[PDB]
């Protein structure tokens, strides 16, 4: 019970486009309870029962190749954008990079939200999605 | 004049009243008429003798292998160019963005198209290595 | 029903002082339950029910004259500060600046919180307060 | 009443190894419910209560030593790591730096959650961390 | 001396026992006495001739549009200082921290102060622009 | 030679028939048999007069106080090496990792270890200062 949800990105490489999201609660970081779907064809979370829910995102990024790679990564929510987030990646001096960002979100029934990746990179080879740790989440505030 | 009579090989000498005397050692004159011979060229340390100096024909330098020549008649060596360059006239130069060069002594050519192959780009390359490319 | 609000800042230039907020719940990004309440003349969410809650606030800057600007911004709660946050302006190279900070915090009957706004930049007017994205948020967590 | 906890780290010196924490809820930042214990012993913090928690930890460090300084410092949180955070530290031009991360979690009834701190830096001495600023905390969100 | 009687515009010859000769071409001497004329400066390239050389009289040379004097009688020339910079007798220096120049050869002034006329700073000030002020 | 005999102080004088004259005012002859006398060191500015010059004996520098002799006999002066530096032969150089010097001309020590004395580092050093300790 309870209403809430927590999606693990699929994609590794930096590609501009929607993420596609692990929704099996069978895996390992990944929580969906009634109420909440995934939508594989468009990418999407359906929010069934309207409310307001505290809406989060967080996107980890590593280095893949030695001495290469810099410039930002942004994450995006579509339900413009309901939140957002930059992800500086430092040139080569640490390899990753982490960003967090969490918000109120009213949200209707049946709404639909989406979460685009944009960079804005030299090398884009160079840096990749942590996997496991690319991550949207959702829990209901309202009663 | 008389000196023009004196060959290659010899000087017009103004010590012994304008007489064809040879070269001294280690000099040459490649036409006749000279008044004095001139010094031949020594291919020492990075330079190494092509051709040997004659009374008629000055020595020649190439550089020792893993060096080349750069200008005049070899005036300067340079060591061979690596990975990421060219051998340009005046000297090894970085490819310019777009080219690569994986190969000493190599020539930069531009990085391989992924998309007319129908393939896409894994790692972008530098100026040392090509792009490489993924089915 | 429930207990938890969202304000979002009127602010858009870098002055340092005590932030304003828009409290409407027809604006977007704003939610005020019963129970929670601001008050405009000294700019400050008063908390009725004593309890627990989520507290968190977000800052985002963006870059508004091309080339300038450079230092840091920083935010602070205060019922010294139960909340603070410093990002950094980076000098010109991307033209955004994300911050978040989370805390849970014991509230009392009454609580009053404000938010400051300090500033220690090279050309303030080279960034401003990226319009509806500048929010003070919380959520009751005790029963 | 409620389901949850926030402990407040006892460490000030940037040292590889276990953080302790403080858990009386009489001192300033701790909150402590039934279902949530600290074991002093191990440094865990045990949650009894089976089910889905909101966990987040933050790290705020000063510097300490004028013109010094310089790395990266972790926090790692281990039930390998179920919640991880790197702070860059900045060479001397400010003197704070602050991280959160935040994530639904999973937890099972006994389950024992520890944090590790770790330090790629040299010159460790010219930065502490805030006291009072590193925190660990969770609530329960499922029912 | 013989020479001072050598009036300028000629030279005491010394190769025609001490006559007063007339200055060769593209030569002067200001004085009398001289035991020789001297060469005129040619103003060329960046210099433009403002004054002609005469026989009693250098030539005198200042610089091209777009350029001024720099040193001496106009030893160097130099770009017209831009925005953000002001002449100095040692060149084009930028302006210091508060105050600016917007124009081409202008001069740097202090910010304006908009406090004095009752009002906020907008945009703060470079030294290529002074504050823009706002009610 | 005759001017063999000439003794130090004195020259061998080829402008009067190869007398022994005495060695002009600022100039010194160290050994016998010399046609000239060798003009004598001045030490001024930075360098100050060790031993004055004699007829037989050249004068010697040494440098002001707050600088030290660099090469030669003293051909140069060097400000006195501050914290974190050492004199070499060389000039002033920068202690090396791992090493100190907290005192003007002083010499670069290895950095204490704390454990050999069982004890904690509460500030590691540098090149300026030795780690502090603490039990």
């Amino acid at each position: 019970q309870g209403m809430f949800a927590q999606l693990v990105a699929q994609n590794v490489l930096l590609i501009d486009g929607p993420l596609s999201w692990y929704s099996d609660p069978g895996l390992a970081g990944v929580s969906l309870t009634g109420g909440l779907s995934y939508k594989e064809d468009t990418k999407e979370l359906v929010v069934a029962k309207a409310g307001v829910y505290y809406v989060f995102f967080q996107l980890e990024l590593r280095r893949v190749v030695a001495g290469e790679g810099s410039g930002s990564v942004s994450l995006a929510l579509h339900l413009a954008a309901a939140l957002a987030l930059t992800v500086d990646l430092p040139p080569a001096a640490r390899n990753s990079a982490f960003g967090f960002q969490g918000r109120l979100l009213h949200l209707s029934a049946g709404q639909r939200l989406g979460v685009h990746l944009h960079t804005e990179a030299r090398a884009r080879h160079a840096w990749q999605l942590t996997q496991g740790a690319t991550v949207l989440g959702l829990f209901r505030v309202t009663p | 004049d008389p000196c023009s009579n004196c060959p290659a090989g010899t000087f017009c000498d103004n010590n012994r009243n304008q007489i064809c005397s040879p070269c001294p050692p280690n000099s040459f004159s490649s036409a006749g008429g000279q008044r004095t011979c001139d010094i031949c060229r020594q291919c020492k340390g990075v330079f190494r003798t092509r051709k040997e100096c004659s009374s008629t024909s000055n020595a020649e330098c190439d550089c020792t292998p893993g060096f080349h020549c750069l200008g005049a008649g070899c005036s300067m060596c340079e060591q061979d160019c690596k990975q990421g360059q060219e051998l340009t006239k005046k000297g090894c130069k970085d490819c310019s963005f777009g080219t690569f060069n994986d190969q000493k002594r190599g020539i930069c050519r531009p990085w391989t198209d992924c998309s007319l192959d129908g393939k896409s780009v894994l790692v972008q390359g530098t100026k040392e290595r090509d792009v490489v490319c993924g089915p």
